[PDB]
């Protein structure tokens, strides 16, 4: 607008300089959820392993005391 | 030490390789290539032929010589036994999902409830099989297992693991098969014949053919090990030669030609191949027979001969 | 024309703004969920030792 | 009457309501609708309804047993282990380490992973209200609770290392109102005299912050709490007005930054600070019944309006 006084190569080196920024951040955001998504799995994992082994701790018990009450 | 080497095999992603032996079980990381370190060993059981592994969890299923139509559920960080069931014959393969687990006899399949490990369904009078030919997808959209429809024709029976109902029959090959492999998202799979010249790969479900790779013309071997990269952009296919063949998933110009080839220092020998990103670099993993797993390095841009960089005792050996 | 460059490279950030922000919000909900699961874990394996025990006790008792 | 408790989860993500007829969980994740995600009518006249964050691990007391505490899964409608006092259980805090249980002159801290008592401090001045405050953050772990029965002294216990970490005279008027902010490391502090609520850094005890509570009227402070990010800091009491104060140093210091107008005085009631759906919101649970919902303006501040109105007993009026 008038009586802007910076000149257009400084705007663009602000510019420029303000993509690499943000897209150095948008890559290592993209990382961070990668190996989050990768560790929430493996957790996931996890805990079928424990439910299931759970499931079968409770059929164990049922059946102990439902065969002498 | 460990004794005789029984079996060898990845898990769902590849990040566990588990040998099963004279003397019991281990696990070990994959997530190195200098060092293949041992995470756990088991000698509860004897004459250990099946492990299955459910991903990087606790969950395992067991096998042994010693009881060979007997499969062993466990937690094997607490030591509880989940379940232990008895089939009518040998068991040939143990499979498993995030949903299911499959039992392959020579004759039948049985689809359990991995929450209860309750039978959901029995796939009964298969064409014989008795190499336990068959695969399981890990994704729970595309849930399919898939195995041989016919005993002298390489149709594949491809059957819905959550609808218990066949979801398409894929005339693959003009010959018996020989091998099968799903990618990881349940949509690719990969078949070769008993001739084994080529490769090739089939949409799941629906069943069209999406890619034919072609390693020979009239010199055929016996394919033994199909692999998927996990992003389904890499296939190869090991044999009873000494070339392994890795195929790109991409439409080229040259349609039909290995991206990429390995050689392996044996002819001959029982072998089972990966596809795994180790320490930021695309692998091929070779665990085979001669006790060794071999580590090659793939340039998924520039293909050609890789080169053999580490190798390893599956028996966990320094060497 | 250089100011359609500055347009251009103020289009740019802008875009990269919001896919910025959108992904700050899938790791922040995917943070939230992962302690949710953690939380959840811990929650069963603190119940899966009292049923242990609890088993231990009825087959002894049995 | 019907209803006999009600409380925010550590992070404001779910609300606890314990009645005659047993205990409900409500999601807070919408301000149009209270979604109820869990009842329970096992057990009768819950007086006291403890969540481990969002978790299924829950602890719980009832009038008809007031010296036993239950610890339960409730997914599962299971109990897990249960411990018994020698006096009427006050309150009930828990964080991912550590179960602490106020009794009138003694408070008890368990390893939540197995419920072992790992310390008992014994004869406290008494505290009939139960008046102490958990810290939710695992590496800043303390307990606050009144360290005499005639002064606004407070002392502060390490619940992992298990030692008294300081002692703060934060009032000479008796405790009635103590909260940690989110990461543990500040304590904001209110007396029976409701003149001042002060916040002090944790373990230090440096007071960082003072605000003047509005008119010089008789109140009873009930409820301080923060923001999950530490910047705002509410105070409610028996009266009609909910002060809500911004922690930042580069304004008028001391003064309120915005303020509730209650339909409903003269009772107890909690408050709590909660972004839901991108918007700021003060939530107040009252003695009337009912979940109030207003919303903050993060940079301007002043009167909060009134969004939305629920009934705390589930009823869809």
């Amino acid at each position: 607008g008038p009586g802007s006084m910076q000149m257009n190569e400084a705007k663009i080196a602000e510019c420029l300089q303000t993509i690499s920024d943000l897209e150095t951040e948008c890559l290592d955001l993209r990382t961070k959820l990668c190996d989050l998504e990768r560790a929430n799995q493996t957790l996931k994992d996890e805990y079928d392993a424990l439910q299931i082994t759970f499931t079968a701790l409770e059929g164990k018990l049922r059946k102990t005391t439902e065969e002498n009450q | 030490g460990s004794g005789q080497l029984l079996f060898a095999n990845f898990n769902q992603d590849n990040t566990s390789l588990a040998v099963g032996s004279k003397s019991g079980y281990k696990f070990f990381s994959l997530s190195s290539v200098d060092k293949l370190e041992q995470i756990y060993e088991c000698t509860d059981t004897e004459d250990v032929c099946i492990v299955e592994r459910l991903f990087s969890s606790s969950l395992v299923a067991i096998v042994s010589l010693k009881a060979p139509r007997k499969l062993k559920v466990c937690h094997f960080k607490k030591g509880t036994e989940i379940c232990n069931y008895s089939y009518s014959n040998t068991i040939l393969a143990v499979k498993l999902n995030r949903q299911r687990l499959i039992v392959c006899l020579e004759e039948s399949l049985y689809i359990h409830n991995i929450r209860d490990m309750k039978v959901l369904h029995t796939i009964r009078e298969t064409p014989p099989n008795p190499a336990g030919l068959c695969a399981l997808s890990i994704n729970n959209d595309n849930c399919y297992l898939a195995y041989p429809g016919s005993a002298t024709i390489g149709e594949v029976q491809v059957f819905d693991t959550i609808n218990l109902r066949a979801a398409n029959m894929i005339p693959a090959h003009d010959s018996p098969l020989a091998a099968l492999a799903f990618d990881a998202s349940g949509t690719k799979l990969a078949t070769a014949s008993e001739k084994g010249t080529v490769i090739r790969v089939f949409s799941i479900p629906e069943g069209q053919k999406l890619f034919e790779f072609r390693r020979g013309v009239k010199r055929c071997v016996s394919i033994c090990s199909l692999a998927f990269s996990m992003d389904g952009m890499f296939l190869s296919a090991s044999s009873n030669t000494e070339t392994v063949h890795i195929f790109k998933l991409e439409t080229v110009k040259e349609q039909g030609r290995a991206f990429a080839t390995v050689r392996l220092p044996f002819c001959g020998h029982k072998n089972i191949c990966s596809l795994a990103t180790i320490q930021k670099i695309p692998r091929l993993l070779v665990g085979a027979a001669d006790g060794y797993l071999y580590m090659y390095n793939l340039d998924p841009q520039e293909g050609g001969e890789c080169a053999l960089m580490k190798q390893h005792r599956l028996d966990g050996s320094l060497e």
